[PDB]
């Protein structure tokens, strides 16, 4: 019914601008305005303002009057947050939210911004296959290591997303100035290596797409 | 009696601030029976008011 799906997470060096979209589904856009909330890493939840999706007038919280600008692609049921002249202390997650029932009833997924200086490094995608010997159980765990990229984000799927059950994707972590991510997938021992299992990785900032099929070590 | 008749057309609006309650942070208007409540505030919000 109601889905507010947000853009993916960006990386931006200080000074830049970002436009975060919020695409609304399930309600009539026009009778319910949008709340923009900032949940800062430590600090907790904060109201950034509200936009009248009918007239188009924004209210800003005083903390947010200035670099922040709400707007909407009415026509497509999108509300957008734009933060100009990005300050380093704006790294946090921003949620769109529907104001209804004397409060807020639905929250989006969040779009996380990491304001941070750094060039652009494409990831190296490495297959993780089991040890050279044996590996005999009722199931089997394969993996995919996405190493050394910048900036965030990368997306990772298994078999173009048709294999989602039994998957653990591990949050990217910064190490020596670069991000590293990994994912595991577990399937029955009959599936692999009988049927092909492929790691799909995209790094938008570098226009890098890598498809890596997990092959047996021998 | 009909020997004269005076004009008696509509009422204009009337004030009723019993309407303008609070929605726990926002000022909350209501309606009598679906009557026509003509509404906006000094700030910019809904500008006519023909509503529930």
């Amino acid at each position: 019914q109601i889905q507010l799906v947000q853009s993916g997470r960006e990386v931006k060096n200080p000074g830049e601008t970002v436009k975060i979209s919020c695409k609304a589904s399930g309600y009539t856009f026009t009778e319910y305005p949008m709340l923009w909330v900032k949940q800062a890493p430590g600090k907790g939840f904060r109201w950034m303002g509200l936009i009248y999706t009918n007239t188009g007038e924004p209210t800003y919280a005083e903390e947010f009057k200035g670099r922040f600008v709400f707007s909407l692609e009415i026509s497509a049921s999108t509300a957008y947050l734009q933060i100009n002249n990005l300050t380093n202390e704006d790294t946090a997650t921003y949620f769109c939210v529907r104001d209804y029932f004397i409060s807020l009833d639905y929250w989006g997924q969040g779009t996380t911004l990491t304001v941070s200086s750094a060039k652009t490094t494409a990831p190296s995608v490495y297959p993780l296959a089991p040890v050279c010997g044996g590996t005999t159980g009722s199931s089997v765990t394969l993996g995919c290591l996405v190493k050394g990229y910048f900036p965030e984000p990368v997306t990772l799927t298994w078999n173009s997303g048709s294999l989602s059950s039994g998957v653990h994707t591990f949050p990217a972590l910064l190490q020596s100035g670069l991000y590293t991510l990994s994912s595991s997938v577990t399937v029955t021992s009959n599936t692999w290596p009988s049927q092909t299992i492929t790691c799909n990785v995209a790094h938008p900032a570098s226009s890098t797409k890598v498809d890596k099929k997990i092959e047996s070590r021998r | 009696d009909q020997g004269h008749y005076v004009e008696m057309h509509q009422p204009g609006l009337v004030a009723d601030h019993s309407l303008l309650s609070i929605h726990s942070a926002k000022v909350k208007i209501t309606v009598p029976s679906g009557a026509q409540v003509k509404y906006y505030c000094k700030c910019p919000d809904v500008r006519e008011g023909i509503t529930s």
